[PDB]
RNA sequence: AAACCGGUUGAUCCUGCCGGACCCGACCGCUAUCGGGGUAGGGCUAAGCCAUGCGAGUCGCGCGCCCGGGGGCGCCCGGGAGCGGCGCACGGCUCAGUAACACGUGCCUAACCUAACCUCGGGAGGGGGACACCCCCGGGAAACUGGGGUCAAUCCCCCAUAGGGGAAGGGCGCUGGAAGGCCCCUUCCCCGAAAGGGCUGGCGGCCGAUCCGCCGCCAGUCGCCCGAGGGUGGGGGCACGGCCCAUCAGGUAGUUGGCGGGUUAAAGGCCCGCCAAGCCGAAGACGGGUAGGGGCGGUGAGAGCCGCGAGCCCCGAGAUGGGCACUGAGACAAGGGCCCAGGCCCUACGGGGUGCAGCAGGCGCGAAUACUCCGCAAUGCGGGCAACCGCGACGGGGCUACCCCGAGUGCCGGGCGAAGAGCCCGGCUUUUGCCCGGUCUAAAAAGCCGGGAGAAUAAGCGGGGGGCAAGUCUGGUGUCAGCCGCCGCGGUAAUACCAGCUCCGCGAGUGGUCGGGGUGUUUACUGGGCUUAAAGCGCCCGUAGCCGGCCCGGCAAGUCGCUCCUGAAAUCCCCGGGCUCAA
């Protein structure tokens, strides 16, 4: 009897109980850092970080024949997406990984770290009126995660 | 300002057609108008204007690249019969327009007798 | 009648989200419903001559079509497994062929085979003078003598010529022939008939089919034997 | 993130309940700029009552007639009112009934029917009739409907043959796991086909402009009838699976079974005549209550719990209540029929029609809700050789804090301000909002490309005593007014009330009340407890159930391994790809 209806994506990055002055103090700093626009998109973060550290989690617990086709291709996309630097890592090293990294693919956070924008929020205005181009078209999203191959193809107007 | 070429052409015996999907450059301008992209398409393919049709020419999210669908048939008859009656009438101009005219009103007609 | 696409077989090259609620229904013809793909949806989705229904029924109308020697100008007819499709301005001449990956795909053949079809034998009944009528696994029928009649069993296979309405040659169901399966998911492994457990039904006896060391397991049911160790009619 | 926190004491360890924090669903308050994706919206409330409009047609290549234009061969084109064929039993709605072979999974019909379509084999000969539209007259308020005349058919009927059914006897043979079946032979009784029709082209003949046909042959083509199989739909049967209550323990009498029949398309206490006493039940009958079943959905780390088991797909049932039939392959038929009940509308009083649980829409109820909009262009279906036609299905937009996704409400430097807000100064940008063009769209709207001016058009909701992030700052009140999920404040110096200032949390959202899950190891299989905190029946005998010594041999039921046929699709997890990423 029931219909399936779409749910939020960064509840897995949400905290359940926000009240916590520490948990406050980190997620401001990473806010103010990034140029971020509300709670919601560090939750995001968090949440995509949480899929990669649970598929290693799960990749781990399969045995080696199970792990054997899915280990090397996972990494893979790793490396392509830029979240983890060495793709011949081993497994359990992804389980450390840091929504920081995630973070840093981010179109505004790239804009920003190539020196193209005076600031991360100058950053975020270029994406958002249109100046920053992507091997020649337009990505006005600021929370576009940028892959490795399409990084140095970051262009302004 | 406007680089226009064939990107494919298929041919369609069993309709009598041929159907080009053509690549459009257009940095920095609007998107080419249909009657355009036919008067190039004619001029390309040695053949008249009234021969070709658009279906559709859909332009890319923040780039002035657009692609578009058309077909070029054999005689204006088997044309007329196979392409819808609005591609006809966005196409061929006025006699589209009194096409769709014509159907509106035989429309009206036998509903006006079911009524 | 009508078809909603989620209850539509599953095995069609069609997109179960994106489109409308319907899909063509097949017309109760020359196959089964959930195996067999109508012909509508093999001009528009398989060929891709047609862009809609609209021009599907236009080219199937005007006689373009001909499945297995006979024009269609029905855009329901069901089109099965070993039919030939032949296009006439074209002139390009497909068969349903069991296939790994679409499960039932349209690969072109030779003109010389455009004129045989391996029918496999479904059953036999005693009908009025005495005679013999094979019953075929699309459905068609064939009335022979009693004598030519006795020595054609269940599970045999017959190429069958369409325009002369004869047996161009008969194909025993016995060990060591080669054999296609023709349905659930061992779908269009070829292989040698190397080994049988013999049930209680025939139609459930378990068939294992050999290609060099690839073995494969089905039912009787699910196997069709297309000659010795060179099929008859090309099938890949 | 497999999480704890506050509260019973003078203090302490427990038990144990209640609250906090999270997600989801419903309703509600304050507030609200844009875009994308999506099968959101009188379900959770009366299956309550309805004005109005629309919601199943198509076919001239079945048939005659009439009308208008054209032309000479034998008609061409268009239209009209009809007969006739096919469809309307699909599609659309809703959730009363139902605890049931309804539903799901796995199998059957060797006990059955099926128009349309497919294939194989065979057949299409003779004859006859009527009723529409129409013409001449009407009747009636309307609904509806009468008489005479007259042209047809793929309309209706008879005849012949083919074929079919029943009874009985025989057989090599067929299918199949198994013949009560098929085929062959024999006998009698009985029923009993067909449209060579339409079109195209060719040939020949009859006929006449008062005709534009009729006939015989050929080929093509769409058709018609019989037999067999398939296909599709449907009827029926079987095993197993999924609610609560014993403050419901005996129930059943066509009830259980047998035999012989009737009916049915077909088996059956389905029904009937006779015969017997059987059938169900504590492994829970019967009785009551609740409820459509499933795919599935929410929640939790999981086991699990819940049904938001409304929307989407499959099956079921129903069309104001209760019954019964016609036609037809199929209905006992939502926009068809008849009757009772209970309403309502029109009327010329004699009669007629009608029930929105179709798409809009109105009243009512309730805490609680959308346009009396656009199109057959996509997806399909009915009709048609076809072209095409129709479709409130479906598609498109509208409205609405429906769910998910992406953004804006400026950026840079300086000053004042406090490092804040805000203001001012200098520069930059134009997402967005506004105007124009192309593209797009069935057409629109929106989207996308491009062009113009411009900082310019855009932030709220809740809170600051602990839990729990944020003020012992200021004023007012003075156990009053008020706060308060819990603990607790307020009775003159209030961090808790009313206001200012200021800070905090989330943010196009943020809050209130409900229901589910977490919480909860407070339902405990994983995994609780019963000396004293709640909890061992006062004791014992024993039925069902559950639990049961050792060794050897057989089986292989549970169990385990592999494999096959399956468990619809969507949904869920992983991977690749395409929308600017995203959804
Ligand atoms: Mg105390
Ligand atoms: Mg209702
Ligand atoms: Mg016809
Ligand atoms: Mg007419
Ligand atoms: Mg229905
Ligand atoms: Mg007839
Ligand atoms: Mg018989
Ligand atoms: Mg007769
Ligand atoms: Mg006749
Ligand atoms: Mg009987
Ligand atoms: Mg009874
Ligand atoms: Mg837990
Ligand atoms: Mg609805
Ligand atoms: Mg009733
Ligand atoms: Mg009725
Ligand atoms: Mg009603
Ligand atoms: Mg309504
Ligand atoms: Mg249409
Ligand atoms: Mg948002
Ligand atoms: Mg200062
Ligand atoms: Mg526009
Ligand atoms: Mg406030
Ligand atoms: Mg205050
Ligand atoms: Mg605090
Ligand atoms: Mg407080
Ligand atoms: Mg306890
Ligand atoms: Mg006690
Ligand atoms: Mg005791
Ligand atoms: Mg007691
Ligand atoms: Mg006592
Ligand atoms: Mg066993």
């Amino acid at each position: 009897g029931g219909l399936k209806k779409p749910k939020k994506k960064y509840l897995a990055g949400k905290p359940k109980k926000i009240w916590n002055k520490q948990l406050l103090l980190e997620e401001l700093q990473l806010m103010g850092e990034y140029g971020l626009r509300n709670k919601k998109e560090l939750w995001l973060a968090r949440a995509r970080l949480k899929w990669i550290v649970r598929r290693a989690r799960a990749l781990l617990s399969m045995t080696a024949e199970e792990r054997a086709p899915l280990e090397v291709p996972f990494k893979e996309k790793l490396y392509k997406m830029g979240f983890i630097e060495d793709p011949n890592v081993p497994l359990d090293r992804i389980l450390s990984l840091d929504v920081r990294a995630i973070l840093e693919r981010r179109l505004q956070t790239l804009v920003f770290r190539m020196g193209l924008a005076k600031s991360i929020h100058h950053a975020r205005q270029l994406v958002v009126h249109g100046h920053v181009l992507v091997a020649g078209r337009r990505v006005t999203s600021p929370g576009f995660l940028v892959p490795r191959e399409l990084e140095d193809k970051i262009t302004i107007e | 300002e406007a680089q226009f070429n064939i990107l494919s052409l298929r041919e369609n015996k069993l309709l009598g057609r041929k159907e080009v999907l053509v690549e459009i450059l257009h940095r920095k301008s609007s998107t080419p108008t249909r009657q355009s992209v036919r008067e190039w398409l004619a001029k390309q393919l040695g053949v008249e204007v009234d021969k070709i049709f658009v279906r559709k020419i859909k332009t890319e999210y923040g780039i002035g690249k657009s692609k578009a669908e058309v077909h070029v048939y054999t005689d204006g008859a088997l044309a007329r019969v196979i392409e819808p009656l609005y591609i006809l009438a966005r196409n061929l101009g006025e006699e589209g327009k009194k096409l769709l005219e014509e159907a509106r009103k035989r429309r009206n007609e036998r509903r006006e007798k079911r009524r | 009648v009508h078809l909603r696409k989620s209850l539509a077989p599953y095995w069609w090259p069609i997109p179960r989200k994106a489109g409308g609620v319907w899909a063509v229904r097949p017309s109760t013809g020359p196959h089964s419903l959930e195996y067999s793909l109508p012909l509508a949806v093999v001009v528009r989705d398989v060929l891709r001559y047609a862009k809609t229904l609209r021009e599907a029924r236009y080219i199937i109308s005007r006689g373009y079509i001909k499945v297995d020697g006979v024009v269609r100008k029905d855009y329901k007819f069901p089109i099965g497994l070993m039919d030939v499709v032949e296009i006439v301005p074209t002139g390009e001449i497909y068969r349903v062929v069991p296939d790994e990956a679409k499960y039932y795909d349209l690969k072109p053949i030779p003109s010389s085979e455009a004129a045989l079809k391996p029918l496999r034998v479904e059953g036999k009944t005693a009908v009025s003078g005495g005679r013999i009528q094979l019953h075929f696994h699309d459905g068609r029928n064939l009335i022979l003598p009693p004598d030519v009649g006795r020595q054609i069993k269940t599970f045999d296979t017959v190429v069958y010529d369409l325009e002369n309405k004869a047996i161009k040659t008969h194909l025993p169901l016995r060990l060591g022939q080669l054999a296609v399966v023709t349905h659930g998911g061992n779908i269009g492994f070829v292989g040698q008939f190397f080994e049988v457990v013999w049930t209680l039904k025939r139609r459930q006896s378990v068939v294992a089919l050999r290609k060099g060391e690839e073995v494969r397991r089905t039912i009787l049911d699910y196997i069709m034997v297309i000659g010795t160790e060179a099929p008859v009619v090309k099938i890949s």
